[PDB]
């Protein structure tokens, strides 16, 4: 989830987008 | 500020500020 | 803090600190 | 929803939850 892709790795724009409604 | 680690409330001002007037969902869980 | 107007940044770290590891969803368009 | 209930007008822990996963 987001913890995985940003917080223990390191985060980006498109995946962030993944989250937005 | 998003190509790097975020955590917590880093996380959630992130996504604040990319999402915008979309909004967001913060799952630490899933 | 919870018992006063939050707005933008503000609403969303007042979400972040009440539903902690649950995470939560900020809908500001619904 | 939550701006109208937290922003425009005074929030509470009560409303806050709702929104909570």
């Amino acid at each position: 989830g987001i913890v995985e892709q940003c917080c223990t790795s390191i985060c980006s724009l498109y995946q962030l987008e993944n989250y937005c409604n | 500020f998003v190509n790097q680690h975020l955590c917590g409330s880093h996380l959630v001002e992130a996504l604040y500020l990319v999402c915008g007037e979309r909004g967001f969902f913060y799952t630490p869980k899933t």
